[PDB]
RNA sequence: GCUAAACCUAGCCCCAAACCCACUCCACCUUACUACCAGACAACCUUAGCCAAACCAUUUACCCAAAUAAAGUAUAGGCGAUA
RNA sequence: GCUACCUAAGAACAGCUAAAAGAGCACACCCGUCUAUGUAGCAAAAUAGUGGGAAGAUUUAUAGGUAGAGGCGACAAACCUA
RNA sequence: CUCCGCAUAAGCCUGCGUCAGAUUAAAAUGAACUGACAAUUAACAGCCCAAUAUCUACAAUCAACCAACAAGUCAUUAU
RNA sequence: CCUGUUUACCAAAAACAUCACCUCUAGCAUCACCAGUAUUAGAGGCACCGCCUGCCCAGUGACACAUGUUUAACGGCCGCGG
RNA sequence: AAUUUAUUAAUGCAAACAGUACCAAACCUGCAUUAAAAAUUUCGGUUGGGGCGAC
């Protein structure tokens, strides 16, 4: 079919971009995921998940000022508009973030730990043990791919040979380098899991279609299954 | 009604008229030739007669080749006459079991060879058989120059041949311009495959590539009639003067 | 229920179809921004009409005329009438060479001309 | 290299005719795949000294993977052809004299 | 990090050249003389074409750095 | 007495022979028959099944390059049907 | 080009109550509960009356997409040109 | 009587204008059938745009109080 | 439970969906899920709320594999005489 | 229910490949194994109708 993806823009901007829905269909045009269709129209706001992204003419630790914390219809968390130097960008807001705060983005790993403030971005080897974190990355410069959802938070367990042991929201441990940047604190909208849809129509506004009426018989996959926490996932090559 | 000629002869009737009739002779002979390829995916009997064990009589035996399907990606490499075998099988080799579709594919590798006549390295896709055939010919140049077309089974292998034969006929000095002695030594090893340039420039070309070539050799703006009539005039005036 | 055996015309189809289809009239310009059409004076055919004053010929010819036979004109017929006389004269004079063929009337090329013969760039 | 064989017999065609193939003549049975047979060595002549053999013009039956991958590209070893043996035979002859 | 623009929306890589252009001393037979594409002939390589005359409706401005009024020191307007 | 009835041409069929194969101008792969602008998509790949076997499951004739004859012979085949 | 679901960009919803509403009364509009009529008919599924909904999971025009070993489906073995 | 009506879009393509008629409607004046002749005139509408880089956080709802979520249809500059 | 949905052309319903509750799976990026990241997404069951959801892992299945684990998994949850 | 694993996935061996007595990432190909999801075909007779029972 003549399907073209809307994710064509090649330059970053804070302007809300118009995106088109899929309906659970792939480029072939056939349904590949059920339960997706319709919903209120939405404009996408690019999010910069690389906190430490010095400007073209600048290098080293920099600071940004929070301008506005607003609602995002493309994610469960809230986004914040920060401005440093001559540029502006969207980021994931933390639990306690207001218009007027000044956040820090640094890559310096000092001999000693640093007093951790919420919203600040430091490497994993520059934070004390037991510190809550969010938006971690697998390797340096990869970009934050974890702990992005509302209220989610990790914790730093220990540091070993330039490697940090991270505990994910699924109570699973992940091992990465100490040069990977993470943000301190929890993610915004802590009470998102306590929302009540109330009526079926409100799920049709979110782009969710009703389940199939066909009756299925359960198999052996069903039923409680007490299995042990899987081993630690390591992105460090030795 | 009926056709004057059978349908299987229509393709050779197109080579008698038109621009194809104006093609070289040696090229046209190489097309109608249907020499048998070398067996790859089956063993030949080796003899013409055998003694059937059941009755003990001298029966005749014939070698029937197995159809081989050559994918288009085989014309960009050197598979050595190998290809896919599109056939059937019996489950558990039992005739009374049901019959299934089976495809046997060859194992391909991406190697790098060097040609001495061309002084250039190519990254071709090959099979284990091609590597053995290059070791029996003692180089890639002999393999490309000895092996015929029906055994090469590659358009790229036939274009290399044309490239090599053109340098053996033109005696191209571009090969090692700064090493005359070395160059001469290379052409003295492949002197048994030398073919005149006139005949070595049509090697490997298909019927569609040759027609386009011959068309370009005949393409020329028509001569104006102003010049033709002047020649007739001047030539005619001279004859008139003699009679006077 | 559609007539697939009827001539497709600009009168058929929705608004976008009826405006894009024409009738065979050649264009004399282009559309600019704002749907503003720009007319090119050089694209409009200029009629070259001659003066018909004191012209003897008339639409018809009197029947009191001979039944001359038809001799279609050929290239060889045109060469001998116009080009040959000049060549014969120079041949007798003793000064004739191919280099001067352009002087006799021959055209080596058609470029740099207003009315080229092939491919012709003028109207009947 | 996959080598196969037909289950059913093919009737003789004659002298100068092509056989008549049927739908049953597409059924094959795997006879042998040459990629599972014992490997063989590669007879080569050494143009330069090598860790395995430091004598020039010496015959070595190395594995196919060793000669094709390293020796032949580098030019350390040349193909042990009837003509190459003669060239190196002369050098050996000079040493004897 | 995360790059913007999916490869499916980007311009597809040009088709790989035929292997006849890798063999020295050999002229490829293309469909340039036929004035139209055919699958059984090599794809020719045309040289960069220039209109040769000015046409406002089809004008292409020169690169930025070539503009006369170009300064390294930026001016915030 | 109405309605009707009646007809012999049009051409067609099977062979033989011979290989076959265009044109005034203009328009036509975009919504064909649409005068006029930046492109690069490209072709190849075992026919299956009905049916027969009184089911069906291996199997079941399909011009393939000379008429005849060798011969429905050798041979193949749930060694059955049949080939 | 019917229909099922989806995509893009559009359109429509009086008046009253409450003004919060997948809220109520009730036009347009959508549906088709019960009854009679009709049964080669006005109609290869209609007519009259009576009814359900009518700011929402609403209705609807336009262009496009998913094709039969399949698609689509708030599963009726529905619907995919009577 | 008024179930409407006028117009636009879509679709259709000369399909109740004149003359004539043996054709036609239940109807030998009429006519949607036949033959000939005539006819719809752009301002509405359709048919658009030089290049490169760059800009575009702050709904709508009389948009002002006010209150929301399902978070929204409209903008540039430089050469 | 509710508004809602279905057998266009004999069934509009107690059938389907549904807010809620629960089980299972997944530690991740450049064409769907998603330009998303376990307070997420997907596969399913039941059916708002309120009081509750009891016993059984022998068998089948699934998971883990060395025993073993698991029923809001398929399913099951006595009898004779006085 | 009988037949089958072509297809898909996993695993193993082979093939291919390297390095300092030990041993080589995956992709691809071939041969096996196990699942998944499917495919082809059938569902006998007698019978005071058939089914059940019986034969
Ligand atoms: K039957
Ligand atoms: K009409
Ligand atoms: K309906
Ligand atoms: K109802
Ligand atoms: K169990
Ligand atoms: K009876
Ligand atoms: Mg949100
Ligand atoms: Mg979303
Ligand atoms: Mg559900
Ligand atoms: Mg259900
Ligand atoms: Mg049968
Ligand atoms: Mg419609
Ligand atoms: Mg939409
Ligand atoms: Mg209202
Ligand atoms: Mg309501
Ligand atoms: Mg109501
Ligand atoms: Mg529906
Ligand atoms: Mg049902
Ligand atoms: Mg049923
Ligand atoms: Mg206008
Ligand atoms: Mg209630
Ligand atoms: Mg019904
Ligand atoms: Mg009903
Ligand atoms: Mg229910
Ligand atoms: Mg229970
Ligand atoms: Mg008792
Ligand atoms: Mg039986
Ligand atoms: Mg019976
Ligand atoms: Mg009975
Ligand atoms: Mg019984």
């Amino acid at each position: 079919a003549n399907f073209v993806s809307w994710k064509s823009r090649t330059k970053y901007t804070i302007t809300p971009v118009k995106m088109r829905k899929s309906g659970g269909r792939d480029h072939t045009g056939r349904i590949r995921v059920h339960g997706i269709g319709g919903g209120h129209k939405q404009r996408y706001r690019m999010i910069d998940f690389l906190r430490f992204r010095p400007e073209e003419t600048k290098s080293g630790p920099f600071e940004e000022k929070v301008i506005q914390v607003r609602y995002d219809p493309c994610r469960s968390a809230d986004i914040a508009l920060v401005a440093g130097g001559s540029r502006k960008r969207w980021i994931i807001a933390t639990e306690n973030m207001q218009a007027g705060d000044t956040i820090l983005n640094s890559n310096h790993i000092g001999r000693m730990a640093v007093a951790a403030r919420e919203g600040d971005a430091h490497p994993l080897g520059a934070l004390p043990v037991g510190t809550l974190i969010n938006n971690v990355e697998s390797e340096p410069g990869r970009g934050a791919q974890y702990i992005r959802a509302a209220g989610t938070c990790g914790v730093l367990l220990r540091k070993v040979n330039g490697t940090a042991i991270i505990q994910l929201p699924s109570k699973r441990q992940m091992q990465v380098l100490e040069t990977c940047v993470a943000t301190v604190g929890r993610v915004s909208n802590v009470d998102h899991n306590k929302r009540v849809i109330g009526k079926a129509g409100r799920n049709r506004w979110l782009g969710k279609r009703p389940n199939s009426g066909r009756w299925h018989r359960k198999g052996g996959w069903a039923g409680r299954k007490i299995r042990p926490l899987p081993p630690m996932k390591s992105y460090v090559k030795l | 009604p009926l056709h004057k000629y059978p349908v299987w002869l229509w393709k050779r009737l197109q080579l008698r008229e038109g621009i194809c009739s104006r093609l070289p002779g040696h090229y046209l002979r190489s097309l109608e030739e249907e020499r048998t390829p070398t067996p790859v995916h089956y063993r030949p009997h080796g003899a013409k007669f055998k003694i059937n064990p059941k009755n003990g009589q001298r029966e005749r035996v014939e070698d029937v080749p197995i159809p081989i399907y050559f994918p288009p990606e085989s014309q960009r490499g050197l598979w050595g006459g190998e290809g896919w075998i599109l056939g059937q099988i019996y489950a558990n080799n039992d005739k009374l079991s049901k019959r299934l579709k089976k495809v046997w594919k060859p194992q391909l590798f991406e190697r790098e060879f060097y040609s001495e006549i061309l002084d250039k390295k190519f990254t071709v896709t090959v099979t284990m058989r091609t590597l053995d055939l290059i070791d029996e010919a003692y180089g890639l140049d002999f393999y490309i120059l000895k092996t015929p077309k029906e055994d090469l089974c590659s358009k790229f292998g036939m274009d290399l041949k044309r490239g090599m034969l053109l340098r053996l006929a033109r005696q191209d000095p571009q090969l090692h311009p700064e090493d005359p002695e070395r160059r001469a030594a290379i052409y003295d090893k492949y002197k048994e495959f030398a073919i005149p340039e006139e005949e070595a420039e049509w090697v490997g070309l298909t019927l569609e590539e040759a027609i386009e070539k011959q068309r370009l050799l005949e393409e020329k703006d028509p001569v104006p009639l102003f010049k033709i009539y002047v020649a007739e005039l001047i030539q005619q005036l001279q004859q008139q003067a003699l009679s006077e | 229920g559609a007539d697939r055996m009827s001539k497709w015309t600009s009168k058929r189809g929705p608004r976008s179809f009826r405006g894009r289809k024409g009738r065979g009239a050649k264009g004399i310009g282009f559309l600019t921004s704002g749907w503003r059409f720009v007319q090119i004076k050089e694209m409009v055919p200029e009629f070259v009409v001659p003066d018909l004053t004191g012209f003897k010929l008339k639409p018809y010819v009197s029947y009191l005329a001979p039944e001359s036979e038809e001799t279609p004109l050929t290239a060889a017929q045109l060469f001998s009438e116009a080009v040959a006389p000049a060549i014969e004269k120079d041949f007798k004079d003793g000064t004739f060479d191919p280099d001067n063929l352009e002087k006799y009337g021959f055209e080596p090329t058609q470029e740099g001309k207003l009315f080229q013969l092939y491919p012709r760039n003028f109207l009947r | 290299t996959v080598i196969v064989e037909r289950w059913w017999k093919v009737p003789l065609a004659g002298e100068g005719r092509k056989p008549r193939l049927h739908r049953r003549h597409r059924v094959y049975k795997l006879v042998e795949d040459t990629k599972h047979r014992p490997k063989e060595n590669l007879e080569l002549i050494l143009t330069q000294s090598v860790e395995n053999v430091g004598v020039r013009g010496d015959l070595v039956s190395v594995k196919k993977s060793l000669g094709r991958n390293r020796l032949l590209p580098q030019g350390l070893a040349v193909y042990a052809s009837p003509e190459n043996k003669k060239l190196f035979e002369e050098e050996k002859l000079l040493r004897q004299e | 990090a995360y790059e913007w623009g999916v490869r499916s929306t980007r311009k597809s890589e040009p088709p790989p050249l035929d292997r006849v252009y890798e063999i020295p001393g050999l002229e490829p037979i293309t469909f340039a003389g036929k004035m139209h594409f055919v699958p059984w002939l090599a794809r020719p390589i045309f040289p960069p074409w220039d209109r040769g005359y000015k046409d406002p409706r089809f004008y292409r401005s020169p690169p930025l750095h070539e503009h006369p009024l170009y300064k390294d020191q930026a001016c915030y307007i």
